[PDB]
């Protein structure tokens, strides 16, 4: 789970069984370099072809 | 000089090349029972030399003939070592000093004759591959790919042997007369790196024969 | 020549400029007026836009670019005026990052350490500038 | 003489061309094995020995020559 | 004088073959030991 | 030069490969 | 001895020309061969067979050259 | 005898070039087409049998050349 | 003699010269078209007749200098 | 018999030749040609016959000189 | 004389083309195989033993025909 | 003097054409290399001592070439 | 006077053939790696020190052909 | 007069084979580096003194081979 | 009139040679110096100035050559 928001970060806190990749906090607004953030996480864990 | 004492006993045998290999062979047994005399779980000092040796040995031997390793592993292990038995046998062997009757003796490998032995054992376990795993009416004899792909086949079986004591002969017999000629033209300084190359060519000649063998093992077990 | 530089989201730098130099995929090339056709993708790295006056350099941070005729399309994966970048403060973070490389292992983790020691590299690349 | 001049100069052109060519070719083999092998700096131990099996194939035919050459210059059996 | 030159390399290679082999040998034996 | 030399030491490395093999590939 | 003399140089420059061609090909061939079957490291073994196969095809006209070599040297029937 | 030795030079200036070129091009059909097959890993074998009937091609003149060596060494008819 | 020494070289050359080239070339020919018939790995059967085709288209010429190394040498017509 | 020599020596070199370049250029068109053909694995049969006729304008050259060495050799009007 | 001449150029011929040709080919190993390993700048060490066995195994051909210069230039037991 | 003559022209060629060819190959060295060493910046002494190890290697060839000249002209041992 | 005949006509293909051919690969040389070191424009004066280095090595092999015409030329110890 | 004549044909091939190569290599070296440099059109001038330097490297060659022509030519101190 | 007669075919192959190799690396030069000037269609009269220069430098060898040639037909000191 590539996640994205805070109430769903407290959703998989408190929903902690399963896999989650990072929390990516919240952003309204939604600024270009925390795109860039969760992209590259993405990005890399992608490129790592463990999630397909 | 490429002439040696041969002995007689009923053909001229140049008796240098086998006094070569009964040297050759005696380190290998003396080095043999020296490792295998103290058995150890936890491999003993220098028995684990031996080990990890015999480790490649099997791990070679799985790679190229897989299951059917351990059928061979003897085979193979006894030419790859001895190969590069003689192969460092000639590289290092100070044999010259005590000149004998007519040809000096410091590897067997550089008479052709050994790369004769090894080659014909090559193919004749080939031979005894394809006869009983393969076979024995059909070898690869049997051309299988075509009706016309016969004599081809024909004769890149002979080439096969051939070419492999070709090749092991002529490396050896190369690297004797490259440190020969070199020390006959400059003193003991130059030839060192040439031989530490020959060094390197030496075991690995060895190792290239032992893994064409088993690759036409692996070939007749296929 | 219209150098319309523009992140997916900010239209960083649409000022139409003289010229231009700047790292490609290709490294190194200078952007005079009216080479023949050409688009490219970017190195993640500073560009030196040499518009009149003012050899610009701008912290992109890779992308692509249509360099059409008197018309640079650069789209931009991102892209900062570097002078806006605090120097001191980039070159902590770019501290930060090749300390976070160092440390960094795993495949995905490591590789993401390397692309950010890049665009950080960038970062602070263009700072200077 | 003219016999064992001739196999002399025999031997001398044919360990010559014989050790020109196969190992500059063994060269370019050398060449292009290697820098894939250390593009992909995995696999190189189980390459390097399929790479020394093609080596020894490059050098045989330069030791066949060399064969040639010593028996025509030292047991020179057609002079 | 020919073997002369062969010895150096001799000794020189045993020292180097001996520290790196015997690191391979132990690091084997420590291996499956542990 | 291929003498009966060849056919002699051909002799020697099998009875050494039999031996060594049961000397000290099999111990 | 004239005839023997070219039966000689005749096993020279056939030994020399034949060792040069075709194990330069074989060192092109164990160039890029092995350069993509590194690229792929999966099936190296699966190729291998087929490339030493290939090789042999290769070496087998250094070693036909070497053939006539001998039989003008050794046995030379010609002269 | 100089018709029989020019029949002995003959053929190993035959044996020698045809030796040379068949094989060394034959190389090069190995190396870029097992290239190729390496690359996709999937047909292997089936590229394998028209890969051999190529070598054959390719080795069928190197053959032709020996042919006439053999005919102009062992069974002379022109000397 | 000389007329029949020279009928006999004249097939030693024709024979290895036309053995040299095509069959290089049918080489290069195998190469790149089994490289490419590998890569799409779909209709090798359907490239492998015209394939087979090109390969005669080659071997042709080599069997044509063979003819001709043939009448020079068994049924000499002119000498 | 100097003029039948230089006839025979003649068609050598001309079969030789002839048979050398036209096959190999013939080689370098069945590669490129069957690669793209097979890249677009669709019209072959269509491009085959092009393909064919192709070969054919290849292979009349190498007739041609073939002819002339037949013309030399048996039915030899110039000596 | 004349076969310690012949011995002479013998050795000269073999020495000069002999280091012609593959210390060139290892000139082209040390380029694209040093050009790859600069590209991927990590393992340069680990490709570097190989890179260094390879380039051994190129200049051990030009090390034999040196060999065979020196036999026949000092201690030449053919003239 | 015949035998000085030939020594004499056998530095020559000797000379001659191992400084032909190994420098040429070190020319290719230089430039693909360097290509390379500059198209990555950064490591370009890294880089340069196992240029200049490379560019020994080529170098040495050509010294053992000349060498061989040296000795044929300075002092000539076999005239 | 043949044997400084041959001495001079030796030092003249000696100093011609070495410096016909390295000279050549040095541009090369410089032709690729100047094109690469101006593509990235930033490091050509620390790639320059090796580019230098390995133009002496391309122009040492054509500075020992002409020691040895100069050797064969001025200082002739062989006639 | 033979010796003077070989000194002179001497200097006719030294001077004509060195300056055949080494411009053409500098062909290549303005060639691919100009285009380069002209690709980033930035750094022209400080490229351009390396060029200069890489082109006088490509010239020397050239320059000792006209050198060693005129010491053949004018100061012929071997005939 | 013989050191005449090689003075003249000396200044042939000098002349001859020296225009064959520098005019076509000349060629080379032009050949993708134009085409990348071409492609960044701006700058090509700076870069026509920096070409001419290299074009010069390609051309005085030729003209050297020539030189020699001319002092060689002319007005010939050697004979």
């Amino acid at each position: 789970i590539i996640s994205i928001g805070k109430k769903g970060n407290t959703y998989f806190i408190r929903r902690p069984e399963i896999p989650v990749d990072r929390y990516f906090d919240g952003t309204n607004l939604p600024t270009a370099k925390e795109a860039q953030a969760i992209a590259d996480d993405v990005f890399s864990l992608f490129v790592s072809e463990e999630v397909d | 000089g490429q002439h040696f004492y041969w002995q007689i006993g009923g053909f001229q045998i140049h008796g240098q090349v086998l006094i070569t290999s009964w040297v050759v062979i005696a380190i290998l047994l003396g080095s043999a029972a020296i490792a295998v005399r103290s058995p150890q779980t936890i491999p003993t000092g220098g028995q684990n030399f031996f080990e990890y040796v015999l480790e490649f040995i099997r791990d070679v031997s799985k790679t190229q003939i897989g299951e059917e390793y351990r059928p061979w592993v003897p085979f193979i292990g006894t030419m790859f070592l001895f190969i590069f038995v003689s192969n460092w046998s000639g590289a290092l062997l100070p044999w010259k000093i005590i000149q004998l009757p007519h040809g000096e003796l410091a590897a067997p490998t550089n008479d052709i004759n050994t790369t004769v032995a090894l080659a014909l054992l090559t193919s004749v376990a080939y031979f005894y591959a394809g006869l009983t795993k393969k076979g024995l009416g059909y070898f690869g004899k049997y051309i299988q790919p075509t009706p016309i792909l016969l004599p081809i086949n024909i004769l890149e079986d002979f080439t096969k042997p051939l070419s492999l004591s070709f090749r092991l002969f002529g490396n050896i017999l190369a690297d004797e007369l490259v440190v020969v000629v070199l020390v006959s033209l400059v003193p003991l300084v130059v030839p060192i790196p040439v031989m530490f190359l020959g060094l390197f060519t030496s075991g690995i000649q060895a190792l290239i024969f032992a893994t064409l063998a088993a690759a036409y093992i692996g070939e007749s077990l296929e | 020549l219209n150098l319309c530089v523009l992140t997916p989201n900010r239209s960083i730098w649409n000022s139409e400029v003289k010229e231009i130099i700047l790292s490609t995929n290709s490294g190194q090339i200078g952007v005079l007026p009216n080479h023949a056709p050409t688009a490219t993708a970017v190195d993640i790295g500073i560009l030196r836009i040499r518009l009149n006056d003012q050899w610009l350099t701008l912290a992109l941070m890779g992308g692509f670019a249509r360099i059409g005729n008197n018309e640079i399309t650069i789209l931009v994966n991102d892209a900062e005026r570097g002078s806006d970048i605090d120097p001191q403060e980039a070159q902590q973070t770019l501290e930060i990052a090749e300390a976070n490389l160092r440390k960094a292992e795993g495949k995905r983790q490591k590789i993401e350490a390397n692309l950010a020691l890049r665009r950080a590299r960038t970062r602070v690349e263009a700072s200077n500038t | 003489p003219l016999i064992a001049a001739a196999s002399v100069i025999a031997a001398g052109l044919a360990v010559g061309l014989a050790s020109i060519g196969p190992g500059v070719g063994q060269g370019t083999a050398a060449g292009q094995a290697v820098e894939g092998i250390a593009r992909q700096p995995e696999a190189e131990g189980k390459i390097r020995g399929t790479l020394l099996l093609s080596l020894a194939f490059m050098e045989a035919l330069t030791i066949y020559g060399l064969v040639v050459a010593l028996a025509l210059l030292f047991a020179n059996p057609f002079v | 004088t020919n073997l002369i030159n062969l010895s150096v390399v001799l000794g020189v290679l045993i020292f180097f073959g001996k520290g790196v082999l015997s690191d391979l040998l132990d690091n084997r034996k420590q291996r499956i030991l542990n | 030069d291929f003498n009966l030399t060849l056919p002699i030491i051909m002799a020697e490395f099998l009875f050494l490969m039999f031996a060594l093999d049961k000397i000290y590939y099999t111990p």
